[PDB]
């Protein structure tokens, strides 16, 4: 899951 | 749009309005059992102390606004039976006679109905119908819904309210005769709807008796009177006029009036006065008549060939033979129709002579 | 939302 | 009453150089018969009649007397039907472990629903019971030896009619069929007062929550008069053993009695002419 | 389904040839009938999960 | 402490109780519930629960 | 009257395929429709193939669409959905005002079942009630759904060799005639015959045992076996566990998990399959992943 | 008075919430009916002391104060109104909070100017002297709403109060105040925001929290876009600068994506000098997020950069930069560059993308990724209209046959929409050559999707090729494939047959296709018995009206006749329509 989202 | 308690116990022409609307959100009687909840909602003391709700002057004003919300639906006591439930039913007429000012604790019955003013007469009146017609539908059976998973609160209130109902119940059990005695001094629209009341209070009552079957039929004999002087101009009398003619036929079966044609000339009904009299060869008759013309129940053929068998058993051999009469009708019948034959016809069958055959 | 099987 | 040249002939899914369109099979595929047996219900009458007629010759005593002038029908035995009953109960139900006579409560038939259903479907696959049950209404004591034939059949019926929803019965017909030639048979059998048995009639009309409520009735009457061998009273005047109702105390159906006269002055609408039957015991 | 509702407060000891044994050994075999007395056995056992010396005493 | 589960696979297991299930599945339960007990204990992080059959050794 | 209400549905289907509610008299109308038309059909109510069946659902209206892409239009294509549709979906009232509108529409192109979600206690703690407070502001669309949801059916039949169901067996049951005598007009009990249907699952034990889930039991490979060679069933497709690649079979090859709602509580990435049979019952696998929003 | 008050109390102690909810939506109703003085006196101070655990009854409460400052009397009784509101705003809730700020809002907006000041402000001083964060935070938002008319004094002193509750070191009240200082400019003045708020936005940018840069440089972006230029160059471009370069990702990824209104505020020339450094240096940095964030914003920065240069710098450092990420292996930003580059593709052109465009397109679409397939496929449709069809086909045609038949229906589905411009570019003889067993294979696939696109596509064809190619090539594949077990490929020649009946005239339509699905009438199948049905509603009104009751009427009659209701009801209505009765 190339997605953090911070 | 909604329109609740708080604003009908502030303002009164508020609920003038609501009822005045031609679809009023909730519906009046919905609008009584809040009224009637609000009132009937315990006081707890400030050591968690479960009391009675005391009559402050708000529960008078929901009182008084549930009466008169109950005078704007004319008291109609099909309407009030169908919508809501027996202790409401039961706290709403009490304090109906509190209003009308009769003294608690007095029975009705002490009290002349010309004495009493003309609204307290018919607020006892409907009371007393109420008390009756509350018997009668919980003598009526009903049927349960599906009880799903507990759920423990609920079932509590339920149970409660059950409870109370039971003591209601019990009570106008205890107090059915007298209720009885006001409705016939009260007898001496309306008057049709009392007679009717007394009717089926009879009918219940005289499941025992045949003497409250006759009173029954008086009863319901006056009460079609007063259906054919009325006509249809009856606005507040709702009689089923198919449920009062049963009541008849079956209370005309139990006393008969003679001129039979004027009443019953069915077969079923000369069944039934033959079996009671003893005329067996008319009943012979009656059923070749019947494999002639397929009117009769099967079933009915059936149970009165056992009838007669357990006669047959019981010691008499004229009706023995007069078994095996019936039961070659029965057997044709069937035949006729296309059916299985009988063990009890093959085993009178065993061994006929040229007069059987 | 911690579970996704509702085990209950 | 109850190939690899045509595939190959048409095969591989229209597409030629690819795979075939499903990814196999389940089984066999499409049970192919689904036949209907129809031949006749005519003359089948008249070979139960046969079959009937041929038990009622066994099962008759020869006796000899001549019972009455020429009416009086020769009593059948009580030891053959016996045999019959208990062979019939082994042919449908083996088991037996409510075969003790007095008669479990209806969570026990919660219980034990299992052996019901498969009574009942057993029944409505073959309608020669009820005739065979017939006889044995005939016999006295073959009720109480049949008891639990009749058990597992009201435990299927007031299984069906809690599951109806239609507000109507008749809407279906071999249950209500059923149910009353069920009644008629215990009534015949003398377990039940006459108005019992004109429950029987009343089937008809009635609404199916009233006709279950009624046949729970039932269900706790047979409960507290359980049938036994005993209180059947032999006769010397007539073979045929009688029990004597009104002397077991407990005797007319009294509250079920009185929830009947309830129902029916509910139904007071199409039920006069019945309740014209049912009168007071 | 056993018709007869058990009002039994306690763990009745079994007849078995295991039982001997286990009364050697320090035990106290249990014979079960209903899932309720069933949870009340276990819960005994729970009870019963303890560290301790079986001694056999003597006077 | 160690927990240890003797548990019988005899074919009479193979008999079932009016609930519909056989009494090896019976037991199975009953010893899912113990050690969920034994787990509310504290103590389970001590406790060791090794189960024996009633078959041939090795197994 | 029959004409131009099934105008009106019509005009309704199409709101609802644009994603618009309803109104709520609407709602009470539809509701009554198909108490009516739901009242009739028995507890194994019987379909015939060939069909395209479904798992589960769980309001996610989006996905449900792209399976409609996937497995063709409701009145082409018949449909059977085997439970789960009301919990914990966003636009899970949209849902499944979709799916009984369909079937109210064509009462034989489809057939919906229970799962153990459409009950009124898992409704309320799981939210679809919280939903459709939020949505419609009253509980009369809820208590119209939860008494729609007393009235849908129990199991399905495929041409008496698939046995469709949500959970899984149970050992109260035994027989298909036993579930016809079962009564279903009743929100599902903690314990009993229904609420082991509704919430058992398989696995490779051998024999019964306890649920995880606090309702129901879990069977056994032995024990499917067994069940299958008891009502002549070749197989079982149940419809209640999640799984990666979208179904599974198991018991060597007698029972079919599928799941058909993908990347679940969208978080867990999961792909979603449904089945398809096809008229000589030769049966075929579509599997997918979401739409993108 | 006392007994709406009694019953209020009553009805509030309850254990459900919804009859409190209906108490709340009743409130107004019952004060209406005593009347102002009534509940003025008595029910709002009741309102003040009652302390509620249920945050929903709140939030009602919160907004039906709202609707009700009407009811008490509008702004002379604003003032006796709003310590309840106060007192309502100092709560535990940020739910509640937001709906008691928003009704202070509304308050604000409708208060008379000069009782504006001398109530609220006191009120709103005393909301920034309390010592709760969350007191500061609705107090601040009061800041923003309180500016414009009270005087040029009371201005000064809340603008001191804005800037100490913004040097509060409690990080909460200082994210709450960035946010309040980039709406605080919008009424500011342009002396007061470079005297005061510049220097303290300094200061928010030196702070060490992320979240507080965040909203820190979205009130940049905010003050950017309500300066002009000339001073936000002298004072808040090195304060963005060191925002872009700060070490957070969190702060690199969100100017990013504000990025683009940045460049917006500060015009193309600002970005000429300094913006497209600084965006190469964000875009070469290592975290996926700054990368997929820049890969969005090429697009309108490129568009809203000027064409003076852009050809120039885009040649010299964004397309080198560019086939960088391209060679980069992540997936999310192989997939949102490749919708990008063909989003920006018609601002190079025909020349530029043929030298330097397509050999990264035809890369990226032969990647294995389905993310960057589905983009790249979905939005063709840009260099489909900027390129040459021949070109572009020419360029393509080695990678179609296998685009053509892979794992996605979304990219089969794209690939069959745009396919018959490449047919109509290779004319009838490449088509018959290859792509025609490609049509059969789609009409043949899985999805309904796919069929029906596939039919829809063929109509295309049909109408691009003309009548007769299709009677001689397609209608036997259709008419031969219309016989096979499988009812899904019954549907698709039905379908088929439904398109080309409208598209073919009517004479092969009379003597080819009619014979076929009249036949296919008989089928055993309700499904395709009433799609046939259908398919004779949608087809009549082609014909003569000779054929119609010669032999469509005794099939439509027969398809009422039979028992399926389903299949009754449309043949009904496919005789009502075209009737034939
Ligand atoms: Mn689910
Ligand atoms: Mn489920």
């Amino acid at each position: 899951y190339l997605k953090q989202v911070p | 749009p909604q329109t609740c308690w708080f604003e009908f116990l502030l303002e009164e022409s508020l609920l003038e309005k609501h009822l005045r609307k031609p679809c009023p959100d909730p519906a009046p009687v919905q609008l009584i059992v809040q009224f009637l909840e609000q009132a009937s909602k315990p006081s707890v003391n400030e050591q968690n102390q479960v009391q009675p709700p005391p009559d402050n002057k708000r529960n008078r004003i929901l009182k008084l606004l549930a009466l008169k919300v109950a005078a704007h639906l004319k008291w109609d006591l099909d309407i009030l039976e169908k919508s809501l439930s027996v202790p409401v039913l039961n706290m709403l007429l009490n304090e109906l006679l509190c209003i009308s000012k009769v003294p608690p604790g007095t029975k009705h019955v002490d009290m002349d109905l010309a004495t009493l003013p003309p609204t307290t007469a018919m607020a006892v009146l409907l009371y007393n119908r109420w008390a009756i017609r509350t018997i009668v539908q919980s003598s009526f059976p009903v049927k349960q819904a599906k009880p799903g998973p507990p759920q423990l609160s609920v079932m509590n209130q339920m149970q409660q309210e059950k409870e109370l109902t039971e003591n209601i119940l019990k009570v106008l059990k205890e107090q059915a005769a007298d209720s009885i005695l006001v409705l016939e001094a009260a007898l001496k629209e309306m008057q049709c709807q009392v007679c009717y009341d007394l009717g089926a209070a009879y009918f219940q009552q005289g499941s025992t008796n045949s003497a409250v079957y006759e009173n029954a039929r008086e009863k319901f004999f006056r009460t079609k009177e007063l259906i054919a002087e009325i006509g249809s101009l009856s606005l507040h009398c709702t009689i089923d006029e198919k449920r009062l003619a049963g009541y008849c036929q079956a209370c005309d079966v139990l006393v008969p009036s003679s001129d039979s044609t004027s009443q019953q000339l069915t077969p079923y009904s000369q069944v039934h006065i033959c079996l009671r009299s003893g005329n067996y060869q008319e009943v012979i008759q009656i059923f070749i008549e019947d494999n002639l013309t397929l009117s009769l129940p099967v079933q009915f053929r059936q149970s009165v060939l056992r009838e007669l068998f357990k006669k047959a058993q019981q010691g008499n051999e004229a009706l023995d033979e007069i078994c095996f009469k019936v039961c070659a009708c029965n057997t044709v019948r069937d035949i006729l129709e296309g059916r299985t034959i009988s063990v009890q016809f093959n085993q009178l069958f065993l061994r006929p002579n040229k007069e059987k055959i | 939302s911690p579970k996704y099987s509702p085990t209950s | 009453g109850q190939t690899n040249r045509r595939h190959t002939a048409a095969v591989p899914g229209p597409g030629g150089i690819w795979s075939v369109f499903h990814a196999g099979v389940i089984g066999r595929g499409l049970k192919p018969p689904k036949f209907v047996q129809s031949r006749n219900q005519q003359e089948v009458i008249y070979n139960t009649q046969s079959l009937l007629s041929l038990l009622v010759h066994c099962c008759s005593a020869p006796g000899g007397t001549e019972c009455g002038e020429c009416w009086g029908a020769p009593i059948l035995s009580p030891e053959a039907a016996k045999a019959v009953a208990v062979t019939l109960v082994e042919s449908v139900c083996p088991d037996a472990a409510g075969a003790e006579l007095a008669w479990p409560p209806e969570e026990h038939a919660r219980a034990t629903v299992e052996r019901d259903l498969r009574i009942g479907r057993r029944f409505r696959e073959q309608p020669l019971l009820f005739e065979l049950l017939k006889l044995v209404a005939a016999a006295p004591p073959a009720l109480c030896y049949c008891s639990v034939l009749l058990r597992g059949l009201l435990a299927a019926l007031l299984g069906h009619w809690e599951a109806s929803r239609h507000p109507d019965t008749t809407h279906s017909p071999w249950h209500l069929e059923a149910s009353c030639t069920l009644v008629a048979v215990m009534a015949e059998g003398s377990l039940l007062p006459p108005a019992l048995g004109n429950m029987h009639e009343v089937f008809s009309q009635l609404a199916p929550f009233e006709v279950r409520l009624l046949l729970l009735s039932v269900w706790g009457f047979l409960r507290e008069h359980g049938p036994l061998p005993q209180k059947f009273i032999f006769q010397s005047e007539r073979g045929r053993f009688i029990r004597d109702f009104s002397r077991e105390g407990g005797g007319e159906g009294g509250p079920h009695l009185a929830v009947l006269h309830s129902v029916l002055h509910r139904n007071i609408d199409r039920l006069g002419l019945f309740s014209g039957r049912f009168q007071a015991p | 389904m056993s018709v007869e509702s058990e009002q039994l407060t306690g763990v009745p000891l079994d007849d078995s040839a295991i039982t001997p044994m286990c009364e050697v050994t320090g035990g106290r075999s249990y014979s079960v009938c209903s899932p309720r007395m069933l949870n009340q056995c276990l819960e005994s056992l729970v009870q019963k999960v303890q560290s301790g010396v079986v001694i056999n005493f003597e006077k | 402490p160690i927990l240890l589960f003797l548990i019988d696979t005899s074919a009479s297991m193979n008999q079932r109780s009016h609930l519909g299930t056989t009494y090896l599945d019976t037991a199975k339960g009953a010893v899912e519930t113990f050690m969920k007990l034994r787990a509310r204990d504290p103590a389970s992080r001590g406790d060791r629960y090794m189960l024996v059959t009633f078959e041939e050794p090795p197994y | 009257d029959e004409k131009v209400f099934t105008k009106e549905l019509d005009q309704w289907i199409e709101q609802l395929n644009e994603c618009k509610q309803l109104s709520e008299s609407q709602v009470k109308s539809l509701c009554e429709k198909a108490k009516e038309i739901l009242t009739k059909e028995s507890n194994v109510q019987e379909v015939r193939c060939p069909v395209t069946v479904c798992g589960d659902v769980h309001g996610q209206f989006h996905d449900l669409m792209e399976l409609f892409r996937i497995g063709g239009k409701s009145p082409d294509t018949n449909y059977l959905f085997m439970g789960d549709y009301v919990d914990r979906g966003y636009y899970s009232v949209e849902t499944v005002t979709l799916l009984v509108a369909l079937k109210v529409r064509y009462r034989e192109r489809i057939t919906i079942l229970r799962g153990n979600h459409e009950s009124r206690q898992i409704t309320q703690v799981y939210g679809f009630y919280d939903e459709c407070l939020r949505k419609y502001g009253n509980a009369n669309v809820w208590k119209y759904f939860t008494d729609l949801f007393d009235y849908l059916p129990l199991t399905a039949l495929v041409d008496g060799q698939i046995f469709c169901l949500h959970g899984g067996l149970s050992p109260s049951i035994d027989t298909l005639d036993h579930i016809r005598a079962l009564d279903r007009l009743q929100e599902v009990p903690h314990e009993g015959p229904m609420c082991d249907l509704l919430w058992s699952d398989p696995d490779d034990r051998g024999g019964w045992g306890i649920s995880p889930r606090g309702a129901g039991y879990t069977f056994g490979q032995d024990i499917s076996e067994t069940f299958n060679h008891a009502n002549g069933l070749t197989l079982v497709s149940r419809a209640h566990q999640l799984v990666m690649e979208g179904y599974n079979w198991c018991h060597d090859r007698n029972v079919v998990t599928i799941f058909s709602a993908p990347n679940y509580c969208y978080r867990c990435g999961n792909q979603a399959a449904i089945m398809e049979l096809d008229d000589t019952l030769k049966y075929s696998f579509l599997q997918f992943d979401p739409a993108p929003r | 008075s006392l007994y709406p008050i009694a019953v209020l109390i009553d009805e509030l102690r309850n254990e459900d919430v919804q009859l409190r909810l209906n108490s709340i939506k009743k409130l107004s109703t019952i004060a209406l009916a005593l009347g102002v003085e009534r509940t003025r006196s008595e029910l709002l101070p009741f309102l003040t002391d009652t302390i509620y655990d249920e945050d929903e009854v709140l939030l009602a409460l919160a907004e039906q104060l709202g609707t009700f400052t009407t009811l008490v009397g509008g702004p002379e009784y604003v003032h006796c109104l709003l310590p309840p509101l106060e007192s309502l705003a100092t709560v535990e809730e940020t739910v509640v909070r937001d709906k008691a700020v928003e009704s202070l809002r509304a308050i604000s907006h409708e208060h008379s100017p000069s009782d504006l000041e001398a109530h609220f402000v006191p009120l709103v001083k005393r909301l920034a002297g309390g010592d709760w964060f969350t007191s500061r935070t609705s107090a601040c938002g009061l800041f923003s709403v309180c500016y414009p008319r009270v005087s040029s004094a009371v201005k000064a002193e809340l603008r001191q109060y804005f800037r100490n509750l913004c040097s509060d070191d409690t990080p909460m009240v200082r994210r709450a105040a960035a946010s309040k200082l980039g709406e605080f400019a919008k009424v500011l003045e342009l002396d007061n925001v470079k005297s005061e708020i510049i220097p303290m936005f300094s200061n928010l940018a030196s702070d060490e929290q992320d979240s507080v840069r965040l909203l820190a440089v979205e009130a940049c972006v905010n003050i950017a876009q309500l300066l002009p230029q000339e001073d936000l160059e002298a004072l808040v471009m090195p304060t963005l600068r060191q925002a872009a370069e700060d070490k957070s990702w969190r702060v690199r990824y969100m100017v990013a994506d504000k990025f683009t209104e940045l460049q917006k505020a500060v015009g193309p020339e600002i970005t000429k000098t300094d913006l497209v450094p600084a965006f190469q240096n964000l875009m070469k940095d290592c975290e996926a997020e700054v990368r997929a964030a820049a890969s969005h914003k090429v697009k309108e920065f490129c568009e809203n950069l000027s064409a003076d240069c852009r050809e120039n710098v885009i040649m010299s450092q964004i397309l080198p930069c560019i086939k960088e990420l391209v060679s980069d292996a992540n997936q999310h930003v192989k997939s949102a560059l490749a919708s990008v580059i063909m989003g920006l593709s018609p601002i190079l052109g025909k020349d530029n993308t043929i030298e330097h465009l397509l050999p990264l397109f035809l890369a990226q679409l032969k990647d294995e990724c389905p993310e960057v397939r589905l983009n790249i496929i979905s939005n063709l449709d840009c260099v489909n209209e900027v390129i040459g069809i021949r070109q572009l086909s020419q360029s393509l045609l080695p990678a179609i046959v296998e685009l053509a038949e892979d794992a996605k229906w979304r990219v089969r589905l794209a690939i069959i929409e745009y396919m018959p411009l490449l047919a109509g570019q290779l004319g009838v003889e490449f088509f018959d050559e290859k792509l025609n067993s490609l049509c059969m294979a789609w009409l043949v696939d899985h999805v309904y999707a796919i069929r029906e696109a596939a039919t829809s596509n063929l109509k295309k064809l049909v109408e691009k090729f003309g009548k007769e190619w299709a009677h001689a090539t397609i209608i036997p594949k259709v008419l031969a494939m219309s016989g096979d077990p499988n009812y899904l490929h019954r549907m698709t020649t039905l379908f088929c047959i439904n398109v080309l009946s409208e598209v073919c005239g009517q004479d092969i339509t009379t003597k080819h296709m009619l014979p076929t699905v009249l036949r296919m009438a008989g089928d055993p199948v309700a499904n395709v018995r009433f799609n046939v049905a259908k398919s004779l509603q949608k087809i009549g009104p082609i014909l003569d009206n000779s054929t119609l009751q010669s032999e469509v009427k005794p099939i439509l009659e027969k398809l009422t006749q039979d028992q399926d209701v389903d299949v009754k009801y449309f043949a009904q209505e496919a005789l009502t329509v075209l009737s034939l009765a």
